[PDB]
């Protein structure tokens, strides 16, 4: 009975875990059902009901058991479970793009993890405030893309803050990977500021410690952003070694659409080097891939992109071939182009 | 419109984030 939920409950984890979430969900309802006496077990029931929510995009149902988990967390007097759900929750909230909801649960984590005297969950909780205030000063960057507002960088601006506390920690526990982590996302807050030096330096460390780990991937990521970094400083030689290490990577783990993104920023950035002829094939390669993908939109970036690369080197028949090309993918801009090369 | 200042343009407001989940898992 209350065997009987421990059972189904233990059935809906480990289908979750094998990436049968659906079933675990029904599994942890089942057991719901089923009823018990144990809290820490019916709590530990809708803590995964919260995160399979999460996971499969219910974000309304994820926040009900998160806080129903929260809530009876707090009935039983468990303080590291009060800051699990806490922190559970405020990720939640994050993501439905509630932030101040989200800070509030997440300042109540990390206030529980110091009351414990418990420096990894301090941590944790350092770094998921990190988290809200970076997606929060990502989202108000994008939804008034035309400005760049106070309360952007104060959102930013506090980021910065939560990650270098997190950092320091990090350092302090020698924890190694979570020093990666923790570069890795200011390297992209101090980007979003326009700091460009300070990202450079972050996302530096961030290489330098995925490959202490053999983490391609968080290589990849890295190259990537310190591409983009150089090109924010006017770094342009920097900036093509670092895309086309990204480049290599991407190839290495098939990450196909990162492929052609590193192409598409190599044809750009040799455009600006003037290297035509090295752009035009960076160009070729993006555009192939883009059709590969049935990625339409890449597609007419890459023939738009093309057409001027063909022009500049007075290729102008190929040119037009592109900016036709543009035009039905695409319209005003191709035209234009179209026209001026009659 | 130039495409060289329209990638440079996209690209002021990218970055590749931290991927890890930070969801915390309470074991039945």
């Amino acid at each position: 009975g209350s065997s009987m939920c421990l059972e189904l409950a233990l059935e809906g984890e480990r289908l979750c875990n094998a990436g049968d979430c659906r079933a675990g969900v029904a599994f942890f309802q089942a057991a719901i059902q089923a009823g018990t006496e144990d809290l820490r077990t019916l709590s530990a029931i809708y803590s995964q009901l919260g995160n399979a929510y999460f996971y499969l995009g219910d974000y309304n149902k994820a926040m009900q058991y998160h806080k129903h988990d929260l809530t009876l967390a707090k009935s039983m007097n468990d303080r590291l479970g009060e800051a699990k759900s806490s922190g559970n929750l405020g990720n939640t909230l994050k993501v439905m793009g509630r932030f101040d909801e989200a800070a509030i649960c997440c300042e109540r984590h990390l206030t529980l993890a110091r009351q414990l005297g418990d420096r990894l969950s301090e941590g944790r909780a350092l770094y998921n405030l990190g988290n809200v205030y970076h997606a929060k000063g990502k989202h108000l960057g994008q939804r008034n893309p035309g400005k760049f507002g106070d309360d952007v960088k104060e959102a930013l601006t506090r980021a910065v803050e939560f990650y270098q506390e997190n950092l320091k920690l990090m350092r302090d526990l020698g924890d190694r990977g979570a020093q990666g982590r923790a570069c890795g996302n200011l390297g992209n807050t101090y980007y979003l500021l326009g700091d460009f030096q300070a990202a450079i330096e972050h996302h530096q460390e961030r290489l330098r410690i995925a490959r202490e780990f053999g983490d391609r991937a968080a290589e990849r990521r890295a190259n990537s952003n310190l591409g983009n970094s150089h090109i924010f400083l006017g770094q342009f030689e920097d900036a093509a070694e670092h895309y086309k290490r990204t480049l290599a990577l991407a190839v290495e783990l098939g990450e196909r659409e990162v492929e052609a993104q590193s192409c598409y920023s190599l044809g750009n950035t040799y455009t600006l080097l003037h290297e035509f002829n090295t752009a035009i094939e960076y160009h070729n390669r993006h555009l192939a891939i883009a059709q590969e993908l049935g990625d339409r939109i890449g597609e007419a970036r890459a023939c738009w992109s093309l057409g001027n690369a063909h022009s500049a080197i007075g290729g102008h028949e190929r040119a037009l071939k592109y900016a036709e090309q543009h035009l039905q993918l695409a319209x005003x801009x191709x035209x234009x182009x179209x026209x001026x090369x009659x | 419109p130039e495409p060289v200042a329209s990638w440079m343009s996209e690209q002021r407001w990218a970055g590749e984030p931290e991927v890890m989940c930070t969801l915390q898992h309470k074991s039945i």
